[PDB]
């Protein structure tokens, strides 16, 4: 409950990649079609369908999914 | 085959996790004993990168972190004692 | 340009998701499993009345934040 | 008998906005017009919070927050 110098610079590195990575900027522009909540609901799944995990794609879960949360808002 | 954006998105995550192996693994040294332990360090960490500027991106990390926090605690909860 | 009065107001919203005791018990209910097909239909059903309002939105989060915790807890 | 979890969560939701009303209007009331004027002022009202200690509730309340900056930004001023 103290050290925090080496967690912060790889959470500033992991963050910037997803901040700036244009690939997951494209696929949030590509499902553009309506329903966040079905295609969320699809990825979600579908992203771990092999029986594998780590955080990186849980990371890239996140930050897909929080930007279809902000387009599901804009509808009202 | 179904799931294509999914299995993009799953492709992606594994090259981040590739990449910042690293900076994953150092996610993984920092684990809390108890839920007031996590929310301690939970907040330090905020703390500090939130003063050294944030980003979408870098909010969706600490998020990521945090949920590693409250994973160990949800499964392996302690109950204080060691201070 | 200030904060104090926003920061108490959160404290108290946040409170209030934290203690309610019914949406724990809620959150609780949803065990068994599957925390991925309970939140597609607690998204879609909650909305089904045509309203909205950020009481509903902080409540799907929390309801929502706790079934990715649970979903982690088996992968 | 379809969609009763959904409806209560509804419910709760419509009772938090009720009890807690001058409190979301504390919200509107500190909506930025741009992104980066979004990340600065999140950033100051994140920080005095985590001053005051936080709880799982307390963080949820500070994205739910930090979703209306955003969803401004995401509709009107910045375009
Ligand atoms: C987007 C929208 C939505 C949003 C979401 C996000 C939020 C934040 C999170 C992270 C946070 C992190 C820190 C904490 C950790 C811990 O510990 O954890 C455990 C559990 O388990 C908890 O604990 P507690 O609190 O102590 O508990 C509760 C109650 N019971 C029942 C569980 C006991
Ligand atoms: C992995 C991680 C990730 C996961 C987590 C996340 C969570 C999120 C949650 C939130 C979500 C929210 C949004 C929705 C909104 C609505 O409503 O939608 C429908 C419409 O459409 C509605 O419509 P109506 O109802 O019909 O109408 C409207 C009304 N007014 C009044 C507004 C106009
Ligand atoms: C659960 C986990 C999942 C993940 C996490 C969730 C939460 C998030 C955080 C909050 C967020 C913060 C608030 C503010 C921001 C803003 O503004 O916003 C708007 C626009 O819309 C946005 O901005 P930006 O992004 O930056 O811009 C856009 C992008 N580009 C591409 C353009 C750069
Ligand atoms: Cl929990
Ligand atoms: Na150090
Ligand atoms: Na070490
Ligand atoms: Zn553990």
């Amino acid at each position: 409950d103290a050290s925090t110098k080496k967690l912060s610079e790889s959470l500033k590195r992991i963050g910037d990649e997803l901040d700036s990575n244009m690939e997951l900027q494209r696929m949030i522009a590509a499902v553009d079609t309506d329903s966040p909540r079905e295609v969320f609901f699809r990825v979600a799944a579908d992203m771990f369908s092999d029986g594998n995990f780590n955080w990186g794609r849980v990371v890239a879960l996140f930050y897909f999914a929080s930007k279809l949360v902000l387009k599901a808002l804009s509808t009202k | 085959t179904m799931g294509q954006v999914g299995r993009q998105l799953a492709i992606i995550g594994d090259d981040i996790n590739r990449r910042y192996d690293s900076e994953f693994q150092t996610m993984l040294q920092h684990l809390q004993p108890t839920a007031e332990n996590a929310y301690e360090y939970f907040t330090k960490i905020a703390t500090s990168l939130f003063e050294s500027g944030i980003n979408w991106g870098r909010v969706v990390a600490l998020l990521g972190f945090g949920y590693r926090l409250a994973l160990h605690v949800y499964q392996h909860g302690g109950s204080g004692g060691s201070g």
